[PDB]
């Protein structure tokens, strides 16, 4: 669908996960031969999931 | 006959189910309303193409800014989807248009090109809505 | 459920706005 | 969740007095007197209006519709 | 002749939704919706 915030009791009700999709800066960094070397970075890259606790800092 | 007339009469509680649903253009666009104009008198009017106002208007509960090119023979210009009258066409109204398109020279359409047409509506309101139509009705 | 008019809910007209 | 209609205990009709106990207590009085000036002389049917919790307040802001 | 009228969770419309039909509400995106009441007779002993 449409990207919209999940509300906890749309989690509850539908049997979701209530949770936070996370990401972070990597930096594939990478040399070879001749001194050719590259730190290409992809930002915010996806990792998981983490669930998020109810009324927390970071819940809606 | 103003009775055969009738099946390809869209009244005003159909409009209200398709103000959303494509394909808009090649289902309405053969048939004939019961357009106002105004004291009790009515014109049969010819649904040419579908248009759209710069006027948004609440039918009911529902809103649509839409408009129909319809034509009374010779007399066309733009009108709304709120004037359109749930009476079936009478006798004096069916001669009366009847007169307006001997008058303008369009030819009366074959009975069997009628026949083709109000079978359109009912399969197209059986229609299973499995494709990317609830999208674009939502927008 | 098709046409459930019942005439109608006054269907305004052209000529009177 | 809403004031009982009746006193468990002996039976009196306390349903319509919880408004009227609110009202009582928008007045400066004592729930002593707001209880007494409603005319609840037992001890049964006193605490209904003491120890009722009104929710259908709070079920109340859980809105179906606008 | 009867469509199976849902109610929106969020919205609060009334939907009509046959079968291999997808379950959102035609106001707004929503993916919630419950069935209104019966039509069958509800009597209740006031006991
Ligand atoms: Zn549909
Ligand atoms: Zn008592």
């Amino acid at each position: 669908g449409a990207p919209s915030p999940m509300m906890p009791n749309e989690a509850r009700l539908r049997n979701l996960t209530y949770s936070a999709p996370l990401y972070v800066d990597i930096t594939k960094t990478v040399i070879k031969e001749g001194e050719e070397q590259l730190q290409t970075q992809h930002q915010k890259t996806f990792i998981g999931k983490i669930p998020i606790m109810l009324r927390s800092t970071y819940c809606l | 006959l103003p009775e055969e007339l009738n099946r390809v009469r869209l009244s005003r509680h159909k409009l209200e189910r398709w103000c959303h649903m494509p394909f808009f253009a090649k289902t309405v666009t053969g048939c004939f309303v019961r357009i106002g104009i105004g004291k009790p008198v009515y014109r049969v009017a010819e649904i040419t193409g579908v248009v759209e106002t710069a006027k948004v208007y609440q039918l009911g509960g529902t809103r649509t800014n839409k408009g129909l090119q319809l034509r009374h023979g010779n007399d066309q210009r733009v009108f709304r989807l709120e004037f359109v009258s749930n009476q079936e066409f009478t006798e004096s109204e069916f001669m009366k248009w009847k007169e307006a398109m001997f008058s303008a020279g369009m030819q009366l359409p074959t009975l069997d090109e009628i026949n083709k047409k109000e079978l359109s509506i009912k399969e197209a309101l059986n229609y299973k809505f499995n494709d990317q139509d609830i999208e674009e009705i939502v927008k | 459920t098709s046409t459930y008019g019942r005439y109608g809910s006054q269907t305004p007209m052209y000529g009177s706005g | 969740m809403i004031i009982p209609v009746r006193c468990f205990t002996c039976g009196k009709i306390v349903g319509n007095k919880w408004e009227a106990y609110l009202g009582l207590l928008q007045a400066e009085y004592t729930e002593g007197d707001a209880l007494d000036a409603l005319g609840l002389k037992r001890y049964c049917c006193r605490r209904m209006l003491l120890a009722h919790v009104d929710l259908i307040e709070k079920l109340l802001n859980y809105a179906p519709l606008e | 002749q009867q469509p199976m009228i849902y109610i929106c969770g969020e919205c609060h419309t009334e939907n009509e939704i046959k079968s291999r039909d997808p379950i959102r509400c035609r106001e707004c995106g929503y993916r919630i919706m419950y069935k209104k009441r019966t039509k069958r007779l509800v009597v209740f002993d006031a006991r």
